[PDB]
RNA sequence: GUAUGUCAAAAGGGAAACAGCCCAGAACAAGAGUUAAGGUUCCAAAAUUAUUAUUAAGUGAAAUAAAGAAAGUUUUUAUA
RNA sequence: CAGGCUAAUUUGCGCAAGAGUGUACAAAAUGAGUGCGCGGUUUGGCACCUCGGCUUGACUAAUCCUCAUGGAUGCAGAAACUAUGUAGGGUACGACUGUUCGUCGAUUAAAAAGUUACAUGAGCUGGGUUAAAUACGUCGUGAGACAGUAUGGUU
RNA sequence: GUGCUGAAAGCAUAUAGGCACGAAAUUUACCUUAAGAUAUUUCUUAAAUAUACGUAAGAAAAUAUUACGUUAAUAGGCUUA
């Protein structure tokens, strides 16, 4: 029981993550080899990673009832990437009980109406689970069209530098190097 | 979803983010993609409230005689305009009547404070094709506003009809009347199909409840005569509602706005019949801020019995 | 035009082609023949 | 390609400037393809294209010649963007020298053709419509596209004139869409010697 | 027919390898059986017989091992999965030509 | 009718849901225990695990629609 | 009876091949006897289970009219034929019959079909079918009977 | 369905690539209902405001909706046309 005595303040706290859809992603990506060809992450292999950070199940503590999920701020939702035709031939249905009343649209025409933030959405929502946490869960999903968005300044850091900037990685190893100056 | 095909959350404001001049694609949807659609069709000026006073006959010098009904402009005066930076469209707010102050609550008693203007019966926006339509506030619009010929759309409230019917409300048929009709001959019948069908009335069905007091707007309409005294606009046709009702109108969308000339004779004449319209404005709104801080402070009594 | 299952050349100028394809459809297979526009075909149905 | 390896030869007067690798970013589009802007100046004007860059061009001046290359002739892509931009540059070098020329025949009783201003209906100043009468209640007119020249050395024959190909075919087959040649008496609009077998009877 | 046996016409990667997998095991029980035999100059007219008319999984052809023969379908064969007890019954010889 | 099994009188895991199919026979608990069928990006426990090829049609991905057509594409075997 | 499984059959369709007709010429039109199929509308098999009209719809598209369009020695024009898109709207009135069906009169741009418990009877109608009464013909020695006929018959 | 340019495949080709025409279907537009961000140099420190009561109505099964209540033409009466 000791391991969980302590301070769980912050293992349930809102962590705000970011991701550019444009960025290559060399683990999310099915191309590796030549770096050149490395592609971002594909709609899907995104939203399922995503989905993950949304329900807390990246954390050690995590617990399905519990909603410690995190935030997860997507820019760059309009150069969205997709593979063969799915961007014209992929269609989406809606249907409101009444029948005749058969809504289709495709993703090229629904990113004209809501942008590419709305097939990000149906993407993540349908990979969350099925109950009471999956609007709070799609909630926290940021994603915007451009590299603007109102969340610069909560994006997580590491001495001042954002996670994913050129140089946050040896800002958390020079925290981590001092930390050992102690019994 | 919701409503449509958006899942975005009812308290967010990405808008501001999402610009074009960032390099993305204008968005088929919003304020601007719904202002551009509508352009040909929205009109240029703005419109008036006017008092359906009854219908009659339109005499000809030759031998025309033409149904038309009576519209009286009772004081119909610009109350604000609605631009597309501060609201997201253009549209002027016109006014009608009068009110006594007691029955004005405070709200709208401090809303026209500050535009010098007495209260008002009722408000309603006519939006403009752009802010070449947006008037000044605080002047009175006349019949000459439109001249004879004009084509106009009236917008009113219809009369009520009560719960109705199938037959009223739907036009449906009925039944039989005497052969072996068993209680049924202003029934609507079958109110849909069996377990194949959905084991339920489908959503949309017609079915008896209340008819009329809802809007309807008809189009198309010629302006017969134009009488400033009697502050009459007589238009050819019916109009929706009860002698004494109020309705809306503007310049036919489905037509061609009228000339340039017409455009700019009438916004001409509001020149002159009010050359000082800024100068009793900005009166009327630095007055507003004295009485205004002057309820904060406690101290509005040393102000009504000041002289 | 003549929608058959088993489109087939019947002269030495007609051509099989596969046009209408564009990122929203596959397209069908036609028979062109600039010599005589009987022999023009179709595979498949829109 | 048996097109593209054939050495395309600059006449006097005609220059070749090929620019640099460049991207335009696009926001819609995680990775744009490079390309270069080649342009082909003249007496008669200048025109330009983006070619792809693993299309590689030899610009020797001494001998007035550019001969294109692909990276890879395997790839289905390139081979056939290696015959596509050396018919394309043909055209541009023969079009900026000498210019291309369609000729319309207009046959059938009643169809004119004049050239004359519609200072109405000018997309920009000074531009020519042609004025067809083929048989219509109503007059046809139509404005040549900006950077061509559009004549009638008699009222039954239109002369087209221009440095882009594809501009002046464009629009020498809008102009015959209003009357297509028919079977029976040839009555149309035919296009550099375009024909039609009649019927016998 | 109206009731549903859901039961796919082939075999996934996953059943696959079991199945490599279990005609491997059969192969090391006969053989375990055969040598520990040997080593005492004896044998049993079973172990002669699968040795003889019956092959290894290393000598199976892929469509010895997920499918099997069946006269009543168009090409004679059929997905060794619709077998009863497949999983632990012996099967790896068809008719030969099909 | 015959041979074999299950259900009937058998819960449990798998087949989306499932009397009869694939595994396996429930006396009660505990275990990141060891396995079967089956599976391992997310819903959902476990690989976005390795190797070599094919497909560009979302074909297909846990219920194979046919004959047939065709400068779709790959490979092999002849051949210029 | 309806639903379910099946699809021999059908007054439901498609594709393939092409004897033949088309003065000529297979594939404009036409298509013998056949083959490979779809579909679930007709008459059937099994036995898991023990009508028509009126009112008011919804849906399918294998299309009667209206819109765009290819082929047509056999597309001069007009009209029509065939075929490719397409189901937004319309598809009426009357006589005969209990009738859906069907026949006919006269208009019309046209007066096309199908599914939904052969939609809808705790929404109506009850003419058909339809227990007790009665007569007729036929069958039966008879009581009676009949996929018969006729008048009447608590919805 | 019909084109222009144009290769892979020296030709050809409206096949790849780059452009365009084109229907009572679709979408928009048009009309209604719902929706309720937002706007006012708007109001409120125990209120603003709303309801109740009374006279009613452009409203009407109840309810709701929209007015007026003496500093008042809401209904009735009276008078005149
Ligand atoms: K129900
Ligand atoms: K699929
Ligand atoms: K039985
Ligand atoms: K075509
Ligand atoms: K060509
Ligand atoms: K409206
Ligand atoms: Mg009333
Ligand atoms: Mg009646
Ligand atoms: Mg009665
Ligand atoms: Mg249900
Ligand atoms: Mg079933
Ligand atoms: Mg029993
Ligand atoms: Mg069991
Ligand atoms: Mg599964
Ligand atoms: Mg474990
Ligand atoms: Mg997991
Ligand atoms: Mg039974
Ligand atoms: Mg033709
Ligand atoms: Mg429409
Ligand atoms: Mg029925
Ligand atoms: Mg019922
Ligand atoms: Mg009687
Ligand atoms: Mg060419
Ligand atoms: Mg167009
Ligand atoms: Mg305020
Ligand atoms: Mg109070
Ligand atoms: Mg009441
Ligand atoms: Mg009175
Ligand atoms: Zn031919």
């Amino acid at each position: 029981m000791s391991q969980t005595v302590g301070a769980t303040r912050l293992a349930y706290s809102r962590v705000w993550h970011h991701i550019s859809a444009v960025t290559p992603h060399p683990t999310l990506s099915t191309i590796k080899a030549p770096s050149e060809a490395i592609t971002p992450p594909s709609l899907g292999r995104l939203a399922s990673r995503i989905a993950t950070i949304l329900m807390g199940k990246h954390k050690p503590i995590w617990d399905p009832s519990t909603d410690c999920g995190d935030y997860v701020v997507v820019t760059n939702c309009a150069g969205l990437y997709t593979t063969g035709h799915k961007k014209w031939r992929k269609t989406y249905y809606r249907h409101n009980t009444r029948p005749g009343s058969l809504q289709a649209i495709t993703m090229d025409a629904l990113m004209e109406k809501h942008g590419g933030a709305e097939v990000l959405r149906k993407a993540v929502s349908g990979m969350l689970p099925k109950n009471r946490l999956r609007d709070k869960r799609l909630a926290r999903l940021k994603a915007f069209e451009g590299d603007a968005h109102p969340y610069k300044e909560n994006l997580v850091r590491f001495g001042g530098k954002v996670v994913g900037a050129p140089g946050w990685e040896e800002a958390v190893k020079a925290i981590r190097e001092a930390d050992m100056e102690r019994l | 979803v919701k409503y449509g095909w958006s899942t975005l959350p009812k308290r967010s404001r990405p808008t501001r983010f999402n610009q074009v001049t960032q390099g993305l694609p204008a968005p088929t949807s919003g304020p601007a993609a719904a202002l551009k659609r509508r352009e040909k069709t929205t009109p240029l000026r703005t419109g008036v409230l006017a008092v359906k006073k009854g219908m009659t006959v339109f005499m000809g010098r030759t031998g025309a005689r033409i149904p038309c009904t009576v519209l009286q402009l009772d004081r119909v005066q610009v109350v604000a305009n609605k631009t597309r930076a501060k609201n997201g469209y253009w549209a002027v707010q016109v006014g009608l009547g009068e009110r006594r102050a007691e029955n004005v609550g405070a709200p709208q008693l401090g809303y026209y404070e500050a535009k010098g203007i007495p209260p008002k019966q009722t408000l309603a926006e006519f939006k403009v094709r752009n802010q070449d339509g947006l008037l000044p506030v605080g002047v009175q619009l006349f019949p000459d506003w439109f001249h004879v010929g004009q084509v106009v759309d009236v917008r009113g409230i219809t009369r009520g009809m009560g719960f109705a019917g199938g037959m009223k409300r739907h036009g449906f048929a009925g039944q039989e009347a005497s052969h072996g009709n068993s209680l049924n001959h202003r029934t609507i019948g079958s109110v849909g199909g069996s377990q194949g069908s959905g084991s339920r009335v489908l959503p949309g069905k017609k079915m008896p409840g209340r008819m009329g007091a809802q809007q309807h707007t008809v189009q198309n309409l010629p302006i017969l005569m134009v009488d400033n005294e009697l502050g009459i606009v007589v238009v050819k046709g019916a109009v929706a509602g009860h002698k004494g009702a109020v309705v809306k109108v503007q310049d036919a969308v489905k037509k061609a706005p009228p000339p340039e000339e017409f455009v700019e004779a009438t916004k001409q004449l509001l020149n002159e019949r009010f050359p000082d319209a800024e100068e009793k404005l900005q009166a009327a709104r630095k007055l507003h801020l004295e009485l205004k801080e002057a309820r904060r402070q406690g101290l509005i009594d040393s102000l009504i019995k000041n002289g | 035009m003549k929608v058959h299952s088993a489109i087939k050349k019947r002269c030495e100028h007609c051509k099989v082609v596969r046009r209408k394809a564009n990122k929203r459809q596959n397209g069908y297979l036609y028979i062109i023949c600039p010599a005589n526009p009987r022999h023009k075909q179709r595979q498949g149905y829109r | 390609s048996k097109l593209g390896r054939t050495p395309l030869s600059i006449p006097p007067g005609v220059e070749i400037t090929i620019g640099e690798p460049f991207v335009k970013r696009d926001m819609t589009q995680w990775k744009q393809q490079p390309k270069r802007k080649i342009t082909v100046q003249g007496p008669l004007g200048q025109l330009e294209m983006d070619i792809p860059d693993f299309i590689k061009i030899d610009h020797d001046a001494e001998a007035r010649r550019a001969t294109l290359s692909v990276a890879n002739r395997d790839e289905k892509e390139q081979r056939e963007m290696w015959g596509t931009t050396w018919a394309y540059l043909n055209r541009f070098i023969m079009g900026v020298s000498e210019g291309h020329t369609a000729v319309l025949r207009l046959v059938g009783i009643g169809y004119r053709a004049t050239i004359d201003t519609r200072p109405e209906k000018e997309e920009y100043p000074g531009q020519q419509f042609v004025c067809l009468k083929l048989g219509f209640s109503h007059p046809v007119e139509m404005g040549v596209p900006k950077g061509m020249k559009a004549s009638t050395p008699q009222p039954t024959r239109i002369l087209l004139e221009g440095i882009n190909r594809e501009q002046v075919m464009t629009f020498a087959a809008d102009i015959r869409r209003w009357r297509v040649p028919e079977p029976y008496k040839g009555k149309g609009i035919f296009v550099n010697g375009e024909t039609i077998k009649l019927k016998q009877k | 027919g109206g009731l549903l046996w859901k039961i796919p016409w082939r075999m996934s990667k996953f059943q696959k390898l079991r199945q490599r997998r279990r005609l491997r095991a059969v192969d090391n029980v006969v053989a375990t059986i055969e040598n520990a035999l040997a080593k005492k100059g004896e044998t049993v007219k079973a172990v002669e017989r699968w040795r003889a008319e019956m092959p290894t999984e290393a000598e199976m052809l892929p469509k010895d091992k997920y499918t099997i023969f069946d006269r009543k379908e168009k090409r004679y064969r059929k997905g060794i999965h619709k077998l009863p007890k497949w999983t632990r019954v012996s099967q790896r010889v068809n008719p030969p030509g099909y």
